[PDB]
C-alpha cells in the first residue's frame, strides 16, 4: 500500500503513508526498489532510491519495511561476500546465474534454508534468561565456533529450549514468555546499521594487537579494541598490513570492509584472500576465509549503499564481538566513503562547508570511530570481547590538510604512516619512523614491563636512537662523517643497522614473513644493549668497527633466523649471541 | 497562585526534515519551550521549538528525527523555557550532557530551578578582577598572569597535552594563600570528549581527592551534536549559582571548544542559516560572547567566575575563525606550541603570543614585586629579537650574530631551557622563578636594556 | 666566497621565498573557495527559498 | 527635549574643521594627525586591544565631552572605565583639580546582551554627542568595534531573508555606515550666540 507521485532522479514522493517513519527503508514499484525515508511532510513522504530510478511509473505500489537499515545476523555471516547493503554477492551470483547484479534482487542476506549444527547449553526449560545470555553455540565451520546469543532487548523466563541437532534459520530454536506473553526467537538477529550494539561497560584497552611485523608490534605498538590510521594510496602496504592482519593478528575474526575503491583493485583482494591461508599453531592448516567475512562496495554501487558500507562493517563486528571474540574491521578507503557522504550532501543541498564536505562529516566519522574499544559482554556467562578499527586514510597527494585526515588524526589514537619514499628505497614495511606514534603506550605499558621490565627501557632507547638518526644524518649532509666522534659514529652505525636489520622486516622470505613478540624482544635486546657497551667504552671507532665484525654479523643474523626453531631455541640463541657480544666489547676494551 | 495547568499533548506532526520536527494547528505556542517528544514506540527524547509562526511550530529534536512518524508520535509542550535544577549539593557529582546524573547517585533535588542563558550583569554593577591566582604551574603565572574573575583560554592543537595541562591546573587549583569553604570549586564542562580522555578525566579527579569541591559535565562525542551546545550553558548556570547565590568562586573549565564551534555549525548548516567565514554561522560572536562573557566580579557578592577555556586550533592556524572570534572575546590568550613540544619540553607554553590583558592590574605591591611589570616586558620582548637573531643564522651564517646578536641567542636558548620548563608536579613560587628570569634578563648586558629601566630590578637583589 | 654566496641565495630561498609564496598560495585558496563558493551556494539556496 | 534617533540634529552649515586633535600619543599627532570634526578609524586585529588608545583619547583628548558608546565590547572594559575615570582626574586652564567622568557617558551595550539593540546603541550615541555638539562644544565619541554592528546586521537580514550582498552583510551595508559617518564635521549651529562646535566619530573596525 502506498504509490508514488513524483519521481525526480533519485528523489521519490509517495503519497499514502501516514504512518511512516523518518529514516525507515521502503520498497518501491514492481522491480522492489530499495530506498531510504528522508522527508514526511504532510501525510506523504519523500524517499531516496539507491539504485537507478529510471523506469518508474507513477501509482506504481511502495511496499512499506517497518525496520531502518539493519542487517540481518546468525550463523553462515562469516566467509560470505556482501554488498553494502548486505546484499550476498555469491549466492546471488549462483542463483541469477548471470554476471550482472539484477535491478531490484530480492536475496535474504544469509540461505535461511542450509543446515547448521545446533546444541543448547545446560539451561533448563523453565529457568531465566535475559538479553545477551549465551543460551547456545554453533559449529558454522570447524574451528570457528559461533555462539548464539539471545538477541538484546528481550528477556524473560525460559519456556522451550530446542534439543541439540540438525537445524535451520527458519526454524524456532527458541520461545520464552517475560509476562503472560509469550515470544519465540529463531537464529536470525537484525540490527540497525546506525544504532550501535547494546554494551555493558567500555573497558580499558590492556592487550597489543600483535601483527605479526616487528615494526608495528615494537616501534609502534597498537592495543587491542584501539583505533588505527593508515595512509595507504601506494606501495601494496594496506594490501600487506590487511593480509597480516588476516592470517597472523591476534584477532579471532576479521572483517573487510572496502567502499568506493577501484573496482579492479577490490577483485584483485577479493581473489587474493581465498588464496590466503594461515597455519594454526596446534600444526593445523586452515583457510583465512573461515574466519573472514568480506563487506565490499565497489565505485559503480549506489552511493547510498557505498556510504553504509562502513556502518554495516562495523556492526557486524560489534555482532562478533558480542561472544567476546576479538575482531578486527579495517576499512579499505575512508576518503572514498567522504567522498560518498558528500555526494550523498549535495544530493540533499545541505550547506556546504570547510572545503565542500559536509558540516557533519568530522562528527559522523568520530561517531563511527568511537565504537572501537575492549567491552564487557551484555549478559552471562562472563566474557570480554574487543573491536578494533585499522581504517585507512588516502590524503590527496599526501598532503595530511583535507578535512577527512585531519579529523582522522585528531580521533585516531595510533598513526602508523606508510610513506612512498621507503617503498621506492626498497622498504617492505613502509613505515616512516619518523611519522609513526602510538599513543596507546601509556596504557600498554602494563603490558610490556609485565612481559619484560626492561623492553620499554629498550623502546625508549631505541626512539632516543631514532631522534638521533635523523642529527647524525644533517651532521654527515654538512660535514661528513669525518666530524662525526667514536661514539657519535658508534650511535650511527647502530641506528642503520636497526634500520636494516630490525626496524625493517622481509615478509617475503620464509624467515621474516612472521615476526614473533619474543624474537623482536631480543632482537631489540640485542642490539640496545650491544649499542650501549660499545657506546660507554668510548676507544677508537674504527678499532671497534674491525673488532666487532662477528658481533656485527651475529647481530644482522639475529633477525634471519627463522621462526622454525621455535621461542625457547630462538631466544636462547639470541641470548647467547648478545652475551658474546657482551664479552667481546667489554674484554677488548 | 495562579491555578497550574497540565500540558497539551499534540499529535499533529505535521512535517520532519532534517533535525526539525514541524507541526500545525498549535494552540498558542510559546518560543523555546521545551518539548519532549514521544515517538509511537514510546521513547522519550527532548527537543525546543526554533521557529514560531502564526499556529505552526517548528521543533528541533534533541536525539535526532530518526524513527517519527508522522501519525503517532506526540509532542507535549511544556510552556517554559529550558531550566537546569541547580542546587549547592550538585557539588562532588557527574552530569551528562543535559545533566543526567551517571554517578550511579539519585537525582539533584532542586534548591532552585534557573533558567539557562541567564540575563547579562548591569556593567555599572560589573567590577574588575583585582586578585591573583595559585594554578600551580610557573610559566603560566610568572608572565600573563590569570586574575580572579579573569577569563583566559589555552590555545593548543591537536595531539598536544593541553589536556593533561588542564587536568593538572584542576587539581592543583588553588588561591594565593598571601578559606577552605569558599575556595576553588571547578566546574568542569568536557564539550566533545573521547571516551579514554572521559575515563582518563574522571580517574584523575577522583585521585586528587578534590571531588569534594568539583563538578563534571562530561559529554562524549557519541551524544547528540544538539546536546553539546546545552552544556556549557548549564556548566555556566551552575557556576552563577554557585559564585554569585552561594559565595564561593568558581573556576570554570570547557574544554575542545572548537567542539563546540563543530556543534554551532553542524546546527546552524542543519537550518541553513547565514554562514561566516569557513561556513560558521554569521551569529558565532554572539554565541561565543554568551558563553564566555560570564566570568567576572559582581560588585555586591563577594563570588568570582574565572573562566579558562580550552580551545585547539584545527589547522594549527591561529586564524581560524573559532580562535580569532575567542580572541577577540576571550581578553587574553595562554598559548601552547608544537614545536616547543617537538623538543620534549612537557608544559609546552610558547610565550610570545601569551598575554593576559588584564595582568596590568594583577600586577601590583599587595601581590608580587615592584618589578614584575618590567621582567615580564624584558622576558616578553628579547624573545622576538633572539628568533629575529636565529632566522638571521639561519639564513645567513653562524658568523652573522655579532657580539649582540649571539647574546639574544644564547638568551633565547636559556630562556627555552631553564624558564620555561618545569616539573609535571612542580609548584614553582614567583619570587623563586622570578630570580631566573631576572639571571634570563641578565645575560644580555645590564646597559643594552632598553624598555626596561636599570632602576627598576636594581630595587631588587640578588641573593 | 662563490660557495657563501650560493649559500646564502640557496637558503633564503628554501627559507624566506618558498615560505613566504606558501601561506599566500594557502590565502588566496581560502579567499576564492572559503567565501565565493560559500556564497555562491547561499545566493543561490535563498534564490529556491523565494521560488518556494 | 527629544529627538529621532536616526535624522540627524538640523545645522546652520557645516564648514571645514582646520583644529588639529590633540590626542596626546607621539603617533597619532605627529605622523598621523586627526583634526577636531574628522573621522577616525582604528582596525585593531584580533588580540591587540585597540580599546587601550580608545580609553588613552577619551583620557586625554582636547575634545569637551566624550561618548564612549562601545557596541558589542567586552564587560570589563566598560567595568575598567567607570572604575577609573572617577578616580582619574584632569586639570583645566582655571587651576582647580577635577574628574574626567564628569563628562563622560556611556551609551554601552556589552557583546551578551541583545544582538538588535547595537544598532539603537550606535544611533543613540551619535545623536547624543550630536545634542551636545549643538550646545557648542567640541564633543567626540569612540565606537568600539562597530563591525559588530555588522553582524547585528546580518543576523537580521538573514531571518528576514533578504539577499546576501558579501559575506553575508546585506547591500545597504556601506550606505548605511555612510550614513552613520557623514555625520562628524565642524559647524555653526542654529542660532545665536555663534556656536561653532564639533563631533569626531573615533570607530573601531574589527575584521575577521
Amino acid at each position: 500500500y502506498g504509490y508514488v507521485r513524483k519521481v525526480s532522479g533519485p528523489v521519490v514522493i509517495a503519497d499514502g503513508m501516514n504512518g511512516a517513519a523518518m529514516y525507515e527503508l521502503v520498497r518501491v514499484g514492481h522491480d522492489n526498489l530499495i530506498g531510504e525515508i528522508i522527508r514526511l511532510e504532510g501525510d506523504s513522504a519523500t524517499i531516496q532510491v539507491y539504485e537507478e530510478t529510471a523506469g518508474l511509473m507513477v501509482n506504481d505500489p511502495v511496499l512499506r519495511t517497518h525496520k531502518p537499515l539493519s542487517v540481518e545476523l546468525g550463523p553462515g555471516i562469516l566467509g560470505n561476500i556482501f554488498d553494502g547493503i548486505q546484499r550476498p554477492l555469491k549466492t546471488i551470483a549462483i542463483r541469477s546465474g548471470d554476471v550482472y547484479i539484477p535491478r531490484g534482487v530480492s536475496v535474504p542476506a544469509l540461505d535461511k534454508d542450509t543446515l547448521w549444527e545446533f546444541q543448547p547449553k545446560k539451561i533448563g526449560e523453565g529457568d531465566l534468561l535475559t538479553g545477551g545470555d549465551l543460551y547456545a553455540t554453533v559449529f558454522e565451520n570447524s574451528l570457528m565456533q559461533h555462539h548464539v546469543a539471545l538477541p538484546p532487548d528481550a528477556m524473560g523466563k525460559v519456556t522451550y529450549v530446542a534439543p541439540a541437532g540438525q537445524y535451520s534459520l527458519k526454524d524456532t530454536v527458541l520461545e520464552l514468555e517475560f509476562q503472560g506473553v509469550k515470544k519465540s526467537f529463531t537464529m536470525l538477529q537484525a540490527w540497525p546499521v546506525r544504532t550501535p550494539r547494546p554494551v555493558s561497560s567500555k573497558l580499558a584497552a590492556d592487550t597489543p594487537l600483535l601483527t605479526g611485523q616487528r615494526v608495528l608490534d615494537a616501534l609502534f605498538p597498537s592495543v587491542l579494541g584501539g583505533t588505527c590510521a593508515i595512509p595507504g594510496a601506494f606501495g601494496c602496504g594496506k594490501t600487506v598490513i590487511s593480509q597480516a592482519l588476516s592470517k597472523y593478528s591476534n584477532s579471532d575474526t576479521v572483517v573487510y570492509v572496502g567502499c568506493g575503491e577501484r573496482g579492479n583493485e577490490m577483485a584483485e583482494v577479493l581473489m587474493d584472500f581465498p588464496q590466503l591461508t594461515m597455519t594454526l599453531p596446534d600444526g593445523r592448516e586452515e583457510s583465512v576465509m573461515k574466519r573472514t567475512t568480506l563487506v565490499a562496495n565497489t565505485s559503480n554501487m549506489p552511493v547510498a549503499a557505498r556510504e553504509a558500507s562502513i556502518y554495516t562493517g562495523i556492526t557486524i563486528a560489534e555482532y562478533f564481538r558480542d561472544m567476546g571474540y576479538n575482531v578486527s574491521m579495517m576499512a579499505d578507503s575512508t576518503s572514498r566513503w567522504a567522498e560518498a557522504l558528500r555526494e550523498i550532501s549535495g544530493r540533499l543541498a545541505e550547506m556546504p562547508a570547510d572545503s565542500g564536505y559536509p558540516a557533519y562529516l568530522a562528527a559522523r566519522l568520530a561517531s563511527f570511530y568511537e565504537r572501537a574499544g575492549k567491552v564487557k559482554c551484555l549478559g552471562g556467562p562472563e566474557r570480554t570481547g574487543s573491536v578494533t578499527i585499522v581504517g585507512a586514510v588516502s590524503p590527496p597527494g599526501g598532503d595530511f590538510s583535507d578535512p577527512v585526515t585531519s579529523a582522522t588524526l585528531s580521533i585516531v589514537q595510533v598513526f602508523w604512516g606508510l610513506d612512498k619514499k621507503l617503498a621506492q628505497r626498497k622498504h617492505f614495511p613502509s613505515v616512516n619512523w619518523l611519522i609513526s606514534y602510538s599513543k596507546y603506550s601509556t596504557a600498554l605499558e602494563s603490558f610490556y614491563e609485565q612481559f619484560d621490565p626492561d623492553f620499554i627501557n629498550i623502546r625508549t632507547k631505541a626512539r632516543e636512537v631514532l631522534q638521533r638518526e635523523d642529527d647524525l644524518n644533517e651532521i654527515v649532509q654538512l660535514v661528513g662523517k669525518d666530524a662525526l666522534a667514536e661514539g657519535d659514529k658508534i650511535t650511527l652505525e647502530t641506528a642503520k643497522l636497526l634500520r636494516e636489520d630490525y626496524l625493517a622486516q622481509n615478509a617475503f622470505t620464509p624467515y621474516d614473513k612472521f615476526c614473533p613478540f619474543y624474537k623482536s624482544v631480543w632482537m631489540m635486546r640485542n642490539i640496545i644493549h650491544f649499542y650501549n657497551l660499545a657506546n660507554q667504552a668510548v676507544i677508537t671507532y674504527t678499532l671497534i668497527k674491525h673488532r666487532l665484525g662477528d658481533l656485527f654479523y651475529r647481530l644482522v643474523s639475529q633477525k634471519f633466523e627463522d621462526p622454525a626453531e621455535g621461542e625457547p631455541a630462538l631466544v636462547a640463541k639470541f641470548k647467547k649471541l648478545h652475551e658474546d657480544l657482551t664479552a667481546g666489547f667489554r674484554a677488548l676494551e | 497562585e495562579g491555578t497550574l495547568e497540565v500540558a497539551m499533548e499534540y499529535r499533529t506532526v505535521t512535517g520532519v526534515a532534517g533535525p526539525l520536527v514541524i507541526l500545525d494547528k498549535v494552540k498558542g505556542p510559546k518560543y523555546y519551550e521545551i518539548v519532549n517528544i514521544r515517538l509511537g514506540d514510546g521513547t522519550m527524547r527532548r527537543g525546543q521549538v526554533l521557529e514560531v509562526d502564526g499556529e505552526k511550530a517548528v521543533v528541533q529534536v534533541f536525539e535526532g528525527t530518526s524513527g517519527i512518524d508522522n501519525k503517532f508520535t506526540t509532542v507535549q509542550f511544556t510552556g517554559e523555557v529550558l531550566k537546569t535544577p541547580v542546587s549547592l549539593d550538585m557539588l562532588g557529582r557527574i552530569f551528562n550532557g543535559s545533566g543526567k546524573p551517571i554517578d550511579n547517585g539519585p537525582p539533584i533535588l532542586p534548591e532552585a530551578y534557573l533558567d539557562i542563558s541567564g540575563s547579562s550583569i548591569n556593567p555599572s554593577e560589573r567590577t574588575y578582577p583585582e586578585e591573583m591566582i595559585q594554578t600551580g604551574i610557573s610559566t603560566i603565572d610568572v608572565m600573563n598572569s590569570i586574575a580572579r574573575g579573569q577569563k583566559i583560554p589555552l590555545f593548543s592543537a591537536a595531539g598536544l597535552p593541553h589536556n593533561e595541562i588542564a587536568a593538572q591546573i584542576c587539581r592543583q587549583a588553588g588561591l594565593v594563600k598571601r578559606g577552605e569553604e569558599d575556595n576553588f570549586a571547578i566546574v568542569f564542562a568536557a564539550m566533545g570528549v573521547n571516551m579514554e580522555t572521559a575515563q582518563f578525566f574522571k580517574r584523575d579527579f577522583e585521585e586528587n581527592g578534590s571531588m569534594e569541591r568539583v563538578t563534571l559535565f562530561l559529554n562524549l562525542a557519541n551524544d547528540p551534536t544538539i546536546e553539546r551546545i546545552i552544556t556549557p550553558r548549564i556548566a555556566l548556570t551552575t557556576a552563577e549559582y554557585l559564585a554569585y547565590e552561594c559565595g564561593k568562586h568558581v573556576l570554570v573549565i570547557l574544554t575542545d571548544m572548537s567542539s563546540y564551534a563543530d556543534a554551532l555549525r553542524e546546527v546552524s548548516a542543519a537550518r541553513e542559516e547565514v554562514p561566516g567565514r569557513r561556513g560558521y554561522p554569521g551569529y558565532m560572536y554572539t554565541d561565543l560572547a554568551q558563553i564566555y562573557e560570564r566570568a567576572g566580579r559582581i560588585e555586591g557578592r563577594k563570588g568570582s567566575i574565572t573562566q579558562i577555556p580550552i580551545l585547539t586550533m584545527p589547522n594549527d592556524d591561529i586564524t581560524h575563525p573559532t580562535p580569532d572570534l575567542t580572541g577577540y572575546i576571550t581578553e587574553g590568550q595562554i598559548y601552547i606550541d608544537r614545536q616547543l613540544q617537538n623538543r620534549q619540553i612537557y608544559p609546552p607554553i610558547n610565550v610570545l603570543p601569551s598575554l593576559s590583558r588584564l595582568m596590568k592590574s594583577a600586577i601590583g605591591e599587595g601581590m608580587t614585586r615592584r618589578d614584575h611589570s618590567d621582567v615580564s616586558n624584558q622576558l616578553y620582548a628579547n624573545y622576538a629579537i633572539g628568533k629575529d637573531v636565529q632566522a638571521m643564522k639561519a639564513v645567513v651564517g653562524e658568523e652573522a650574530l655579532s657580539s649582540e646578536d649571539l647574546l639574544y641567542l644564547e638568551f633565547l636558548d636559556k630562556f627555552e631551557r631553564k624558564f620555561v620548563a618545569q616539573g609535571a608536579y612542580d609548584s614553582r613560587n614567583i619570587f623563586q622563578s622570578l630570580d631566573l628570569a631576572w639571571t634570563l634578563l641578565r645575560i644580555f648586558p645590564r646597559e643594552l636594556l632598553h624598555r626596561i629601566p636599570g632602576k627598576t630590578l636594581d630595587q631588587y637583589y640578588s641573593r | 666566497l662563490t660557495l657563501d654566496e650560493a649559500i646564502k641565495t640557496t637558503n633564503r630561498r628554501v627559507n624566506a621565498l618558498e615560505n613566504v609564496v606558501k601561506p599566500r598560495l594557502e590565502n588566496t585558496i581560502t579567499y576564492i573557495k572559503g567565501e565565493l563558493d560559500e556564497l555562491e551556494r547561499e545566493d543561490f539556496f535563498r534564490l529556491k527559498k523565494i521560488q518556494g
